[PDB]
RNA sequence: UUGACCUCAAAUCAGGUAGGAGUACCCGCUGAACUUAAGCAUAUCAAUAAGCGGAGGAAAAGAAACCAACCGGGAUUGCCUUAGUAACGGCGAGUGAAGCGGCAAAAGCUCAAAUUUGAAAUCUGGUACCUUCGGUGCCCGAGUUGUAAUUUGGAGAGGG
RNA sequence: GUUCUUUGUAAAGUGCCUUCGAAGAGUCGAGUUGUUUGGGAAUGCAGCUCUAAGUGGGUGGUAAAUUCCAUCUAAAGCUAA
């Protein structure tokens, strides 16, 4: 809303908050990122330090599927389990009719360790875990099985 | 049948018979006019290849096309701007000699549709190609399903839009990643790429 | 102009970008216009579901193959399993995809029963019968809706042998990183004069 | 080539009913053909050889086959098509006088 | 033996030497052609002939 | 001497066709510089403006010598994404796609290369008649240096 | 929808057995030059020089030799939304 600005409020003062000695010119230091090593080199290092230079290797044709594997922490593990099947799985902590979690039809392709998670059996179908996830599953009394 | 043999023939271009058959006819060639009528094939094979057929309406013209690059044609070879393009004598004309003759003999024959065009012979100098045009006025080819595609308006000087076979290799018409700048078309897809989406509720 | 800590931007508007400026202004014009020519060619063509049958198929790209999605059409050994020509399923309404090979004997049951299913739920009018008006409803894929097959059940017996998964991930890693230089160093330890 | 069920390793991937597809009659575009074969044949007789496989012969029974593979490979495209058309230059020696 | 572009009928020798196949090179095809009811026809062949 | 054939001509020969306009959008060619880089030459502007050739109601593209590396997808086009990303770049200023995924729309195909060889089965034209976007008969001609039928790789063909 | 037509022992599809299975060349590809591209030991295009093969050929985004594998089938063509 144009109403609401403040050149509306400088109607009547002739430089329009812009200065009377340092007028508003058009492009007193350059258009975009000019003189980032000359002139504004204080504003580059402080604020920007890495920006200039290359820093590793390419990859040419780089496809991020290829890469495609959210992470799950063991801290939730949980809420995967359907809400109302969540509770009678807590009750009834067995090594029979262990909860069968499948995270990589959730849309996680790693399972790392973050949390802890309660002493009732899981069993966690992931295509990755942290070494410290499975030892917590394992320690839960639950295993980790490996699918694709 | 024949053809085969034809086929496989004109494969070996640097024997003898066909070195001495190169010479005779380039000779020939050089010697009658730029672009002429041509009463048959001279690589019947190749033409049914290319689509000819032994019937009224079918035209096969001959021409020569000046070999070479493109000369910047500025006076004096001045371009009068910034010296990455002061090159004057080594641009290439990013499109085929054979797209050239196609074209001149269309202009030529502009009753007829330029159906395709092959290589017959050269020089240094010349390059030579037979063009193979479709009469699409002729009841022979408004009739047989099979051509009278060529009869529609929007076929017209297929050859000066780059649709007959050396103007869509020029236009890099083809499938995938080598020809992402030019798979629908180069400046369409540019345009695309250069355009701004704005919806009514802005993403 | 690099003025006090904001993030780099990278605004691409150095050419004549006003040239190209598409508002969709014609969003809900073209959505009217979209769902007229679907009623007038859902009128036009013979109580006919407005759209081919399509197979059931596996996304690629591991990003994606954990999922199920339609394809393009079913495949030549798809059709002849359920027992059709491909040219007269791509008159009775079944796509038909050429290029599509069956390496997966699930996906090739899945599609030769949702075929089979097609064929028992559509009725085919003759040529020169009566075949009372039958009530066209306008979607095939809502009427064989695709769905994600099922892998496992709710609850299961632990079934820990000790294996380490983590550790059986270490070594096929391992074992794929090392696969070529132990085979040539059993290819130059077979030297044997 | 089966899978191993994992998402890593040698044969990573997951464990699916194969099926192994009815060969498609692409993947057989260089195929035998008696009807080629003949005809390249006798084309080959009546057309002669080409300077440069004139020039291949010489080479390969005067310099050796790794000069002739090096003139074959910087008259033609690449490295395996020069292979090939030195056994074939060979082949050729081979048919001639010292069957 | 007067086919203009000659390579229609230059392996024709060949094909009949390697056949088995009696060949003559002969004077017209506008004379093959009155044989054969053509204006030209390059060629004529019989593969049976009356007893 | 006569009759062809091939090639090339001529006719105010019979019948047709092209040009020019428009040119918002479309298919190509050709092609800057201002500008930005706080100078400037590579770069940028821009594979843009100007110039040239060529279409349609759309054009172009289009049924893979594709994408992928998956448990594999499956013509083209367009949208939302991918993504201001991989990458390019006095690695400076700047530039910068594509695969997957969701959706709109969906549609598939045909020639060449095959001996009809127990039958050029093919076709333009002229003419007479008719029920005239054409049909039949007749007659020239085209065409075997190949016009029909049959096959197009998903196949398919010859035999039983 | 109604009615004269009746197409046609013509045409098409389908199983099994067997023999086959033709598939595009100054083109692909290569060198170099120029342009162009995000395409980087070279993305496309074009000029010149070289110039293929048929269990071949193209692609698989780091040049090369070797060994495999995967995926398509170019150098001809039509097609609505
Ligand atoms: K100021
Ligand atoms: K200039
Ligand atoms: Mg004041
Ligand atoms: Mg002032
Ligand atoms: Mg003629
Ligand atoms: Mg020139
Ligand atoms: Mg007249
Ligand atoms: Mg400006
Ligand atoms: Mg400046
Ligand atoms: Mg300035
Ligand atoms: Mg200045
Ligand atoms: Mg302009
Ligand atoms: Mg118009
Ligand atoms: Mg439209
Ligand atoms: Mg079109
Ligand atoms: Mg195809
Ligand atoms: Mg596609
Ligand atoms: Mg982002
Ligand atoms: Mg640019
Ligand atoms: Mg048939
Ligand atoms: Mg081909
Ligand atoms: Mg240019
Ligand atoms: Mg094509
Ligand atoms: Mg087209």
């Amino acid at each position: 809303p144009s109403r609401f600005t403040k050149t509306r409020k400088h109607r009547g003062h002739v430089s329009a908050g812009k200065g009377r000695i340092g007028k508003h010119r058009k492009h007193p230091g350059g258009r975009g990122m000019a003189g980032g090593q000359h002139h504004h080199r204080i504003n580059m290092d402080k604020y920007h330090p890495g920006y200039f230079g290359k820093v590793g290797m390419r990859y040419f044709h780089k496809q991020q599927a290829h890469f495609w594997k959210p992470v799950l922490n063991l801290d939730k593990l949980w809420t995967l389990i359907p809400e109302d099947k969540r509770d009678q799985y807590l009750k009834s902590a067995s090594k029979e009719t262990a909860p069968v979690i499948d995270t990589l039809a959730a849309g996680y392709g790693k399972i790392l360790g973050k949390g802890r998670i309660p002493n009732v059996p899981v069993i966690v179908k992931a295509r990755f875990v942290s070494k410290l996830a499975e030892e917590k599953i394992r320690a839960a009394g639950g295993v980790v099985e490996l699918i694709a | 049948g024949a053809y085969k043999y034809l086929e496989e023939l004109q494969r070996k271009k640097q024997s003898d018979v066909l070195r001495f058959l190169q010479r005779v006819r380039v000779w020939e060639y050089r010697q009658k006019n730029v672009i002429h009528r041509a009463a048959r094939p001279t690589r019947p094979d190749k033409a049914r290849r290319l689509g000819y057929k032994a019937k009224q309406g079918f035209v096969i013209y001959r021409v020569r096309v000046r070999r070479g690059n493109r000369k910047r044609p500025v006076p004096k070879g001045a371009t009068y701007g910034k010296p990455t393009n002061q090159g004057v004598n080594e641009l290439k004309y990013q499109r085929s000699l054979r797209a050239t003759a196609e074209e001149r003999v269309g202009r030529r024959a502009a009753n007829l549709r330029v159906l395709n065009s092959y290589w017959v012979n050269q020089d240094s100098t010349y390059k030579y190609f037979e063009v193979i045009l479709v009469d699409p006025q002729h009841k022979a080819i408004r009739r047989d399903a099979r051509y009278n595609w060529i009869c529609d308006p929007v076929h017209k000087h297929r050859e000066a839009r780059g649709l007959t076979a050396t103007g869509k290799k020029s236009r890099g018409i083809n499938k995938g990643h080598k020809f992402n700048n030019t798979k629908a078309g180069r400046r369409k897809t540019w345009k695309r790429q250069n355009t701004l989406s704005l919806w009514r509720y802005r993403k | 102009a690099i003025s006090k800590n904001l993030p780099i931007l990278k605004n691409h508007f150095r050419k004549h970008w006003q040239e190209r400026v598409k508002v969709h202004f014609d969003q809900a014009g073209k959505k009217v216009s979209r769902r007229n020519a679907r009623a007038t060619r859902a009128a036009k063509i013979a109580p006919r579901p407005l759209d081919l049958l399509r197979p059931v198929v596996r996304a690629p790209t591991v990003k994606y193959n954990r999922k199920v999605r339609a394809g393009r059409g079913f495949t030549l050994a798809e059709v002849k399993a359920a027992g059709l020509t491909a040219a007269y399923a791509r008159t009775i309404g079944i796509a038909v995809d050429h290029r599509r090979q069956n390496r997966n004997q699930e996906i090739f049951d899945a599609n030769v029963q949702r075929l089979k299913e097609y064929q028992s739920k559509i009725i085919v009018f003759p040529r020169n019968g009566k075949a009372p008006e039958a009530e066209q409803v306008l979607s095939a894929a809502a009427t064989f809706p695709i769905a994600q097959p099922a892998t496992d059940v709710e609850a299961r017996a632990v079934q820990d042998n000790g294996e380490s998964a983590f550790r059986t991930l270490r070594l096929a890693r391992s074992e794929k990183k090392f696969r070529g230089i132990r085979e040539k160093r059993a290819r130059e330890k077979a030297e044997a004069e | 080539t089966v899978k191993t069920g994992i998402a890593i390793g040698l044969n990573k991937g997951k464990k699916v009913t194969s099926m192994t597809p009815a060969p498609k009659i692409s993947y057989k575009k260089g195929a035998a053909s008696n009807r080629t074969k003949f005809v390249r044949s006798l084309v080959r007789e009546i057309a002669g050889l080409s300077p440069y496989e004139r020039r291949l012969i010489d080479l390969i029974r005067n310099s050796g086959e790794k000069r002739a593979r090096k003139v074959a490979k910087k008259r033609l495209g690449s490295f395996t098509r020069a292979k090939a058309k030195v056994e074939e230059m060979n082949n050729i020696i081979a048919a001639s006088r010292r069957h | 033996n007067d086919v203009d572009p000659i390579e229609l009928v230059v392996f024709l020798p060949a094909l009949c030497k390697k056949m088995g196949v009696p060949y003559a090179i002969v004077k017209g095809k506008a004379r093959l052609g009155t044989l054969v009811n053509q204006k030209t026809s390059a060629v004529a062949a019989l593969t049976e002939v009356r007893a």
